[PDB]
């Protein structure tokens, strides 16, 4: 009954910048503990008409539990800004300990890995499918335990006695919607071992031809075994794509993660 | 019509603890 | 006032009924105006788990004005029911039209088949996508005019979908790159499909499965009955096309041949 | 749950405009 306000926080350092707004440290006055405090602004939100994007992906974060997700717990808005009340991840973005390192090695690959795919797993228990996972939107807890941050293009799964009317494309890709996240976890998983996503080019276009025809290369450092997992993860026919089990009892996997 | 705001997600204070 | 009650409204004979609850017929007391109010159940509503559907289906309804479209003028809600505002069709769904003469002239079809691609046109124009139509979705207004009324698996589009896509692109799957480039043509197929059925009276692709069915569409595998002319197998021809891009546009649809010739 | 819809819910005088 008892609801958020401003005045509940004590208003920290920022984090960083982001599009709409700022994210802040703060921390909730009464008990103390250690946030996240994501401010956007109303009138921004609705120049650039993405308030229906915002309210689907605040819907869809604060309703899930688990560590490898990075919780939000609330909101609340005054007359000016809406504010979002998230899990506090210290030791920054998977996108700066990738530059600082400039690729991973199979340990760390796999054990990160292996929390998207819990995490994925978690998600799709719920209907609901991520799409779009960049290492930008995979944040370190202060464990460096691996956590899902971003949900822009996440949506909620629901279908026929209707197909008589739909075009190939919705019949198809759709009703193979989960291994969309399958494909995602391919390409981060050849670019943590490798330092740069498979389908990089100089031209957009050069790219999104290349992600269409499926045509990438390994370097000669990657392990047979780990071909064998992106291989099947970048698969053109979703179809063929394997199972969030199987990727994780996949022998290479298993083989390196320092932690199940 | 602007946007109420209104989501269907938490807005409850909540214990720490 | 400000906002609607259910006690603003006299309340005449179902219309109909939905999944979730019916549809009456209704009239505004201070000016006697007449419209359809449909009532929905929140405990069905909530225990089908459609709640955001119809939330989508509402506001994006809502904010469309085009003659051939079906005004939602407002909604409103109690403790059990929800309840929308909507203009009344009053000479039925094309659905149970096309059952009562099998099939139609090719006036008719041209007719139709311009109100819809008007319809969309204009849905496209505000950044909308129209996604399943079929006959029972297709109500008509007093003069015989196509209203398209469902919305129920409607989409905005994501806007900046050049610059928004473009940047994420190394990360998300063919699916998904194809997906977010023409899904503005799903809504050609359909023109396709039911211009299809309006002419012969069923589907291009029916069969005994699903199975069938989808390896139909998937090869697009159709063929015209004689009756039908070239100037309609040219139009179906073009818009049952495999790959989305192919399609023409619905300016191309406006101007073709045999829409003209026989468009009232 | 709470059926809030960015959608119109005032009432209209369909006498007018
Ligand atoms: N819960 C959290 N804990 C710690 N740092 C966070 C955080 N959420 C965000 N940050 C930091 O602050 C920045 C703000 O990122 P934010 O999540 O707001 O991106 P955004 O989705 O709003 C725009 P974009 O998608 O281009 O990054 C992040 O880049 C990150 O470095
Ligand atoms: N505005 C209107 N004017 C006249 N008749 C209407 C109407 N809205 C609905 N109807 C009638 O009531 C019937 C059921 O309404 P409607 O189709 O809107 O409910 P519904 O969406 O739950 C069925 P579906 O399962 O196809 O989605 C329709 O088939 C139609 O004949």
């Amino acid at each position: 009954k008892r609801q958020w306000a401003l005045e509940d926080f004590e208003i920290g350092r920022p984090l960083g910048k982001g599009k709409f707004g700022n994210v802040y440290l703060a921390r909730e006055k009464q008990s103390k503990f250690i946030l996240a405090l994501k401010v956007l602004f109303k009138a921004q939100l609705e120049k650039a008409g993405v308030e229906h994007q915002l309210r689907r992906e605040v819907e869809i974060q604060s309703h899930l539990r688990h560590p490898n997700i990075l919780r939000l717990y609330g909101y609340f808005h005054d007359a000016t800004r809406v504010y979002l009340i998230l899990e506090y991840a210290p030791l920054g973005t998977v996108y700066r300990e990738l530059q600082k390192l400039s690729k991973f090695d199979e340990q760390r690959t796999a054990t990160y890995i292996t929390e998207l795919a819990n995490a994925l797993s978690y998600c799709h228990s719920k209907r609901v499918i991520h799409r779009d996972i960049k290492p930008e939107n995979l944040l370190l807890g202060s464990a460096g335990e691996l956590k899902i941050a971003d949900f822009g293009w996440s949506v909620h799964a629901p279908l026929c006695g209707t197909l008589d009317y739909l075009p190939p494309e919705m019949i198809e890709g759709r009703m193979h919607d989960e291994k969309v996240d399958l494909w995602s976890l391919g390409v981060l998983c050849y670019e943590f071992l490798v330092g740069k996503p498979p389908f990089e080019a100089n031209t957009y276009q050069e790219t999104y031809k290349r992600i269409s025809r499926v045509e990438f290369t390994f370097p000669d450092f990657v392990t047979e075994g780990a071909r064998d997992l992106i291989s099947r993860l970048l698969k053109h026919n979703p179809s063929q794509r394997p199972m969030l089990r199987e990727v994780l009892e996949h022998p290479w996997i298993t083989a390196n993660s320092s932690k199940p | 019509v602007k946007s109420s705001y209104s989501y269907d997600a938490p807005s409850d204070f909540i214990n720490f603890s």
